[PDB]
RNA sequence: AAUUGAAGAGUUUGAUCAUGGCUCAGAUUGAACGCUGGCGGCAGGCCUAACACAUGCAAGUCGAACGGUAACAGGAAGAAGCUUGCUUCUUUGCUGACGAGUGGCGGACGGGUGAGUAAUGUCUGGGAAACUGCCUGAUGGAGGGGGAUAACUACUGGAAACGGUAGCUAAUACCGCAUAACGUCGCAAGACCAAAGAGGGGGACCUUCGGGCCUCUUGCCAUCGGAUGUGCCCAGAUGGGAUUAGCUAGUAGGUGGGGUAACGGCUCACCUAGGCGACGAUCCCUAGCUGGUCUGAGAGGAUGACCAGCCACACUGGAACUGAGACACGGUCCAGACUCCUACGGGAGGCAGCAGUGGGGAAUAUUGCACAAUGGGCGCAAGCCUGAUGCAGCCAUGCCGCGUGUAUGAAGAAGGCCUUCGGGUUGUAAAGUACUUUCAGCGGGGAGGAAGGGAGUAAAGUUAAUACCUUUGCUCAUUGACGUUACCCGCAGAAGAAGCACCGGCUAACUCCGUGCCAGCAGCCGCGGUAAUACGGAGGGUGCAAGCGUUAAUCGGAAUUACUGGGCGUAAAGCGCACGCAGGCGGUUUGUUAAGUCAGAUGUGAAAUCCCCGGGCUCAACCUGGGAACUGCAUCUGAUACUGGCAA
């Protein structure tokens, strides 16, 4: 509503897609993973895990999924996997 | 504010002198004092505890020119003073700058002496002080401003101020026309004819 | 930020600060972490009128603490030690 | 230690959803006569142990389930 | 020194004592109304409809992040107005600046209101599993690339709101890539993650004269910290009702995955069959909680405006997005209720921000001024913004101060009133005479709230440096909305300034006349039918006094819910009787326990408030320094008579 920081409505939106993206491209990524764990493959488990790991700690440097956010899907996974893999 | 309205009266009904017309003549006559404050005055008041409880405090308050409000708070603060709620009563009412004013003796009356004050004609330790409940302390000096010193009205005020008792617990001078409070009066100075216990019980239920 | 500023608890045309500690954010004269101080701007020559509690105040400075500009100016005007 | 409290079980008989009770006992803030507040807590026991009517001493912890913020430390007595 | 402080009266009776309710003196109020009304200081001001709202204003700021020029300003090779230095327009963003635009920070603060909530709350006290913008401690970073887009230009659709297409461009927008530990995952080996530049001044040197380069300043990334803020969990306490006694399927717990900043039935799947409850669950009704406020000798009772803390809500229901923080008061989305604009196709909006309006009501203010101060946002800065705030207006709403005059004045006038006609009274009252002039009026003078920032200059911290910056002095010119400020001086004339209730008893204050169970009074008792101190008028008086009364309202007295502090034979009150579960209480001795109980220590009990001693406004209210007090809670250590447990 006319107030200068309409403009921050339309500022909100640009962000809301651009993590809304990535946030995404993330958690695909970790699907990948579960995938092989669900299968029984430990080498792609290996695989997904390696290439999710470093988009992980990515986004969260940058700040939409924040730090310990991360840990925890390193540590349940690896956990996941050599359990049978 | 200030009452106002006819002085002798008062002392009529209070029955006693009240220092109202303090002036020139004395023990009254000259006015009819005692049988007849109104159409009835005559008549004797067969008068209750409250009655005369009543009129202690009354004949107190018509002394010093004060009414209800001022009064009730005073002995709000007595009472809140350390020792005998009933003297400090009388000790506040005295340490009253336009009281310590007539008593000085620069008017006739307290009213006088009174309207000296609210007409910044009268000076506490240098400053003026055109308020009549200013209270006065020990040390502390009251002087008329030499704007309007020795003039007609205080020169006969300080003469007939030496006809009365005249205090103690201050000092006059009469030339420089200053004064010097040395003392909160004692209970023993002043009085007599006022019963303070009553005024207490008064305000006390 | 956590700053030392005036609150002000004076009285209409007669104003009289409590200089305090406080999350910069709130209220002026509202929650605060502690008093630090005051400043009686009428205070006159007669006597007090700025005594500063340096010590914690200082303490607070190098804790992490910030000051007003008229905080800070009633100390280089204290002194400080003489 | 930092504080401990104890008190009978009461409960015993679901899988470490032990619950005790802590009797105690306080002036009425009224008429002065004292009477008996009892508090129950769920608390944690692993290898369920303690049993319906021991006495069992309890510290308290992180939450553990939404009503759990208590273990047990010990036990004392038992075939009550 | 600092809670060292408690009263009773009227009324059942012919009368009495008791029982007992009603009533009164008191204090208090965000008050209203009737009458009246002079000035000031501090304060207070929709208690009702969380009813609905026209209009202005309540959140912006940064050109020292960026492309930038459209405004108005200088200036400029150069084209000239031409009265040869005064200067006109073409233009050029060249720079002082600056609409719009990207970008950063703030719009989660400040301010409003208690609708909801009897517990995602509050208060007291504790705990473990967390994040935390700006500020701050430390230690290193701060490489090298890429693709974009708004603005803009062209075409173009709409009444408007606001758009479509296509190009085109900068960065501190954005994304790879390198780098990668004292970070994250991992027992380890290993694996994996970031960034951004902008400005000030400056010796050679030289440059494509833009800069390199030197130099500081500031911003950027990471890690661990602090500080503040916040999330979470535990226990106790925090209203009423049984004419509500049973409640409960994520329900209670376990195991594993998921999930969150974090612990967690937070979620899920499976397993267990649990969980709550008469010490009051569930259900119903009411409600923001606190510090405190009023009252009371206290214990209590009542209460939660103004100030501060916490919570909750932002048109109603729902949702999330952005972000350090929100599920966002002046943000987005959906639905709804409602209103406004419209060219009829479509658009927009939410005062429980400030002021104001309609409405409701017994009743609650100006569509003001200013950022001068204090404080908040942005900025290197100067500044800009700030209905926070400082102030002003309105209302006797209250509290406090002051005034409306001071003296003098008698056979005491007149008039009124009473009168047994002798006199009495109004009454020193008036008049008269002297006197004073606060306040309001008028005129002159004139504090403080002001600190700081601006130029300079000086010295110092720096560095190639005497630049810059920061620092600290010096001078110089400055900055107040309030404001006809406070306060001071002169001026005139007592001149402009008293009203309201009451007078039978309780209860201070009495007569006449009118009226005649009428008119009328009435807090309670009760007054009125011919002498009415009770009706109404009058004269007199008493009480208050710029207020006075009436009404409303809380506590008081009410020991009239009695814990302090009461009763039940005949006044209200023992269940018609018995048995007995729960519950309460329980003889006597020793040991042990140490929960109650007691002791000490420690932390905590926000500030304000209250109180004591002070200090500051002419006094006072008001403001303020410091104590005292917060009678409570919690941890630890003790003591063991009494109570509880245990044992015999
Ligand atoms: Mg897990
Ligand atoms: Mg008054
Ligand atoms: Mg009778
Ligand atoms: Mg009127
Ligand atoms: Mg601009
Ligand atoms: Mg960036
Ligand atoms: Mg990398
Ligand atoms: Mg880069
Ligand atoms: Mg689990
Ligand atoms: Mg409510
Ligand atoms: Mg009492
Ligand atoms: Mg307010
Ligand atoms: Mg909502
Ligand atoms: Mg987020
Ligand atoms: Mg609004
Ligand atoms: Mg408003
Ligand atoms: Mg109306
Ligand atoms: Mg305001
Ligand atoms: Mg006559
Ligand atoms: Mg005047
Ligand atoms: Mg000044
Ligand atoms: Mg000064
Ligand atoms: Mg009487
Ligand atoms: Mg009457
Ligand atoms: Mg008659
Ligand atoms: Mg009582
Ligand atoms: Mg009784
Ligand atoms: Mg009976
Ligand atoms: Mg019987
Ligand atoms: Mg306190
Ligand atoms: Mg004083
Ligand atoms: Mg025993």
């Amino acid at each position: 509503n006319i107030k200068s920081a309409k403009k921050r409505a339309i500022q909100s939106e640009k962000a809301r897609k651009h993590n809304a993206s990535r946030r995404s491209m993330m958690r695909t990524f970790i699907k990948k993973v579960y995938a092989a764990i669900e299968a029984g493959d430990k080498a792609a488990a290996q695989k997904a895990f390696n290439e999710m790991q470093p988009i992980v700690d990515r986004q969260a440097a940058k700040g939409l999924i924040h730090k310990n956010k991360a840990a925890r899907h390193k540590a349940n996974l690896t956990a996941q996997i050599n359990k049978l893999a | 504010a200030r009452y106002l309205g006819p002085k002798l009266k008062l002392s009529r009904r209070e029955g006693t002198d009240l220092f109202l017309k303090s002036g020139v003549r004395a023990i009254d006559t000259k006015c009819k004092i005692e049988q007849a404050p109104g159409q009835h005055g005559a008549r004797k008041p067969r008068l209750s505890d409250y009655g005369v409880q009543l009129r202690e405090k009354q004949k107190v308050r018509r002394i010093y020119g004060v009414l209800e409000r001022q009064f009730r708070n005073y002995y709000k603060e007595a009472a809140r003073l350390k020792g005998n709620t009933g003297e400090n009563l009388l000790a506040l009412l005295e340490g009253r700058l336009d009281n310590v004013v007539y008593r000085m003796g620069f008017g006739a009356t307290r009213a006088e002496a009174r309207q000296l004050v609210s007409h910044k004609a009268i000076m506490v330790n240098g400053r003026v002080v055109n308020i009549a409940s200013y209270q006065v302390s020990p040390n502390d000096v009251v002087s008329i401003r030499e704007k309007a010193k020795k003039q007609s009205r205080v020169k006969a005020a300080l003469e007939l101020a030496e006809q009365r008792e005249k205090p103690t617990w201050l000092e006059v001078d009469a030339g420089k026309m200053e004064g010097t409070f040395k003392r909160k009066p004692e209970r023993s100075d002043l009085s007599a004819d006022i019963n303070e216990h009553l005024i207490v019980e008064l305000y006390s239920k | 930020m956590v700053t030392i500023r005036l609150a002000r608890h004076g009285a209409k045309k007669r104003p009289f600060y409590q200089v305090v500690v406080a999350d910069s954010r709130n209220a002026r004269n509202g929650r605060f972490i502690e008093r630090v101080g005051f400043f009686n701007p009428i205070a006159s020559e007669k006597e007090e009128g700025t005594r500063l509690d340096l010590d914690r105040i200082a303490h607070w400075v190098g804790q992490g603490a910030t000051i007003s500009d008229r905080v800070a100016a009633l100390i280089k005007e204290v002194n400080k030690a003489a | 230690k930092i504080r401990t409290l104890q008190g009978r079980v009461v409960s015993d008989k679901m899988e470490k959803s032990i619950v005790v009770a802590i009797e105690r006992f306080v002036k009425h803030p009224i008429y002065g006569k004292f009477i008996k507040r009892t508090t129950k807590l769920h608390v944690h026991d692993e290898n369920n142990e303690c049993g319906i009517g021991d006495v069992v001493e309890i510290r308290e912890c992180r939450p553990l389930s939404k009503t759990k913020s208590w273990t047990l430390v010990r036990v004392v007595e038992k075939a009550v």
